[PDB]
């Protein structure tokens, strides 16, 4: 079939975020200013990004990775806001008991 | 398909396509899935352990029946849920969740955010386990000053206080027992502003009382004792 692919949105609403808050790993075009969720296509995750100078692309994404240009940098990629183990990493901190009421 | 479910449902948990199963799907085996989908109530739920080779028998109510033998098991909340969280820390270890400060030398890089907030600190000195304990914040911490043991300032001027509403004891400014040269400890105690405990044995060189507060405390006229090195 065509253009029934819903995949954006789907991502989106999943992750809670505008449709134009999310970009996939091979789209090597658009600018991550202002993007939220990573989907990475090969493995059918998606992810949260980090914070990323103005005017990035990607290079590539792989295995947690992502790759931007300009200046050939690799940084992690985040677990989603709503996700179990961003839960557990930010109790997990130096400062967690701070969480508890 | 011209229908998407399979990958609303695998994208809401965060999964692959191949990992979700319907709950009308009789064919497919369970191997590898983690999500199943109870079309009666369109609810999503994780899949528990599963013997390799099972297929669907049938999902009703929060349960599922399996093939071969048709088993039934309890589903589980999806990983990402509230209710997995909380029963995580539910759990009769769940204080390990919460971190820590592994020594002084990190809570002096570790700002508060909130006035009064607590944190706890694992040991004064990486490795050792002892003059752990509780503090408390103050964002302006001036007029406070650094101790070592019972005030800790970050480098961007809060005040960690400790917690202990009476005596303190050398392991809170970092002694360590043993063989250890424990002066510095003690003589911070007794400068503390606070009476002194002597919980154990603690090596010293020479020790001076200064003030109307240097009171010190044992629980024995052996054990809990300071000692002269012998080169002092
Ligand atoms: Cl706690």
């Amino acid at each position: 079939s065509p253009a029934f692919d819903r995949s954006i949105q789907e991502i989106a609403r999943s992750a809670n975020v505008k449709d134009s808050e999310v970009i996939v790993s091979t789209d090597t075009i658009s600018l991550l200013d202002g993007k939220k969720v990573v989907y990475d296509i090969a493995t059918q995750t998606s992810y949260g990004l980090p914070t990323i100078p103005d005017g990035s692309v990607i290079s590539s994404v792989s295995a947690g990775k992502l790759n931007y240009n300009p200046g050939d940098v690799q940084v992690d990629l985040l677990p989603l806001e709503d996700s179990f183990i961003n839960v557990i990493n930010t109790l997990g901190r130096n400062d967690g008991a701070k969480y508890i009421g | 398909a011209f229908d998407r479910s399979i990958q609303e449902i695998a994208r809401s948990a965060n999964v692959k396509d191949s990992e979700v199963i319907v709950s009308t799907d009789t064919i497919s085996l369970l191997d590898g899935k983690k999500v199943v989908y109870d079309i009666a109530t369109q609810t999503s739920y994780g899949l528990p352990t599963i013997p390799d080779g099972s297929v669907i028998s049938s999902v009703s109510a929060g349960k599922l029946n399996y093939n071969p033998g048709d088993v039934q098991v309890d589903l589980l909340p999806l990983e990402d849920s509230f209710i997995n969280v909380i029963n995580t820390l539910g759990r009769n270890d769940g204080a390990k969740y919460i971190g820590e400060c592994h020594s002084v030398a990190d809570l002096r890089n570790t700002e508060p955010t909130m006035d009064g907030q607590r944190i706890i600190l694992k040991q004064h000195t990486a490795g050792t386990l002892l003059g752990g304990g509780v503090f408390r914040a103050l964002i302006d911490g001036t007029g406070k000053t650094d101790n070592n043991g019972t005030v800790i300032k970050t480098v961007g001027g809060a005040a960690w206080l400790r917690v202990n509403a009476d005596r303190v004891n050398p392991f809170m400014f970092g002694a360590l027992g043993g063989s250890n040269d424990d002066t510095i400890p003690v003589q911070s105690c007794v400068d503390s502003g606070k009476a002194t405990q002597l919980t154990d044995a603690h090596y010293v060189s020479n020790i001076q009382l200064k003030y109307n507060t240097s009171s010190i405390y044992g629980s024995g006229l052996h054990y809990s004792r300071l000692h002269q090195l012998p080169s002092a």
